[PDB]
């Protein structure tokens, strides 16, 4: 009464639906400040001419 | 040597024979690696065997 156990876990059965199945999921959150950067893109190439 | 973050190293290998406790000449001293850190440093300290 008035008290609840707040975890509780997910029904993953493989009978689920869109709606209920289990999604693997990755938020990429990205973050400039003022140290200097870290992790810069792949840039391109050509040949020497 | 603190470069606004970048912390670089110099070094330099070479024989020497020892009079004097500090042998006098000439050398030039090559660079070894970056550290993009961006850490503020004011002192330091010797790590001896």
């Amino acid at each position: 009464f008035n008290c609840y156990f707040p975890l509780q876990s997910y029904g993953f059965q493989p009978t689920n639906g869109v709606g209920y199945q289990p999604y693997r999921v990755v938020v990429l959150s990205f973050e400039l400040l003022h140290a200097p950067a870290t992790v810069c893109g792949p840039k391109k190439s050509t040949n020497l001419v | 040597k603190n470069i606004d973050g970048y912390f670089k190293i110099y070094s330099k290998h070479t024989p020497i024979n020892l009079v004097r406790d500090l042998p006098q000449g000439f050398s030039a001293l090559e660079p070894l690696v970056d550290l993009p850190i961006g850490i503020n440093i004011t002192r330091f300290q010797t790590l001896l065997a």
